[PDB]
């Protein structure tokens, strides 16, 4: 389940079925900003 | 010999509305349609945020903490406004909510002379974490006018901190006649035109045709002087 949505990053829980012993829920999601890819073209992700 | 008088206003919403306005003569009739069509899209007088000015981001490009939805997209998002000013040409107003909360056109600070039609336009969505305040600026214009034309009210000081926008009002959008037949038992050659007027809601559609009117005038009394 989604934590928290953010334009910067966003975290996602995880699940009991599909997870270890120690430090279960650890998922960090960086999304990237306007950066310049190889033909001068903008480049960004956004939460859907 | 016939001259309209008295029209009718078929109001069945509040953004599409018909107009019937006389039974005119033949010939009268589509020629006066076609020309008040081009009137009504090329110049009729607006309001719609000029700039924006946030004081927590320097560009429109980064994005910010807390608001779920990019920067850019909140500036796309306040073009679809629809603010009538009564009296007031320039007028500048503020915007700031904090919490866990969406925020609306109905979020910004009332006024006595500043009307807001839509209210339940979304802008932005936030979060706990972060909270979002700036102050918007809107204005009256003609037509459409885009940010590098409108070279103005500059110090070469507040470009790290304002913001402008596309000004790109447009009350009307839609604008449909057709023909019909009216009988007044005076003669036989007579039709009436229905506007099919679609208006976003910032001018009332009686006051569309008046300043419509006055406007076809001023140019045809060139011909007579």
């Amino acid at each position: 389940v989604i934590d928290s949505v953010d334009a910067s990053r966003v975290v996602v829980r995880v699940a009991d079925d599909e997870v270890e012993t120690g430090e279960a829920g650890v998922d960090i999601y960086n999304l990237t900003k306007y950066t310049r890819s190889n033909q001068n073209t903008c480049i960004n992700q956004r939460p859907l | 010999f016939l001259t309209p008088r008295h029209i009718d206003v078929q109001v069945v919403s509040q953004t599409r509305a018909k107009i019937t306005l006389e039974p005119l003569e033949r010939g009268f009739g589509h020629t006066l349609g076609n020309a008040l069509r081009r009137i009504l899209l090329s110049s009729m007088p607006g309001c719609a945020v000029v700039e924006a000015e946030i004081d927590g981001v320097l560009h429109e490009y980064s994005a910010i903490e807390g608001v779920q939805e990019d920067v850019i997209e909140i500036l796309l998002n306040l073009k679809g406004l629809a603010i009538k000013l009564h009296g007031r040409d320039e007028v500048t107003l503020t915007l700031a909510k904090k919490g866990s909360g969406v925020v609306t056109a109905a979020d910004i600070q009332l006024d006595h002379d500043v009307e807001i039609i839509n209210g339940d336009h979304v802008i932005a969505n936030l979060a706990d974490n972060g909270a979002l305040n700036m102050k918007l600026k809107v204005a009256r214009g003609r037509g459409y006018e885009p940010a590098d034309a409108r070279q103005s009210d500059e110090d070469e000081s507040r470009s790290i901190g304002r913001l402008q926008l596309d000004a790109s009002f447009s009350p009307v959008r839609r604008v449909s006649y057709v023909v019909e037949n009216a009988r007044v038992e005076q003669r036989t050659n007579l039709d009436k035109l229905v506007l099919d007027l679609e208006t976003n809601g910032t001018l009332d559609p009686e006051e569309a045709i008046r300043r419509a009117a006055t406007i076809l005038q001023q140019q045809l009394a060139a011909f007579v002087d």
